């Protein structure tokens, strides 16, 4: 987790609902090393879970 | 000479013996008071 105001959250008892929204480009989440535009080129998938 | 292949019968087991991982204590069910969510069906690895 990296938001600032959860990260080091304590939490107190109760029902809570976690929610965030994940990027699934290959361009975004997968640093190359010449920057040859991978979402040209091939990537990712799943997030099978 | 032919011949009829050994029958197979599959099926499900007897009260359904296994779909149900009963007695598996990492994957154990749980019956907890919802607002207390602790557990209420601690299950050993001796039992069957």
């Amino acid at each position: 987790q990296k938001f600032f105001a959860i990260k080091n959250l304590l939490l107190l008892p109760g029902s809570y609902t976690y929610e965030w929204n994940f990027r699934k480009d290959v361009n975004m989440i997968l640093q190359s090393s010449l920057g040859n535009d991978l979402r040209v080129d091939g990537a990712s998938v799943r997030f099978d879970s | 000479q032919a011949a009829p292949n050994r029958p197979n019968y599959i099926g499900f087991r007897d009260n359904f013996i296994g779909l149900m991982y009963y007695n598996s204590t990492g994957n154990m069910g749980v019956l907890a008071g919802q607002a207390s969510q602790l557990n209420a069906v601690v299950d050993l690895q001796d039992r069957n």
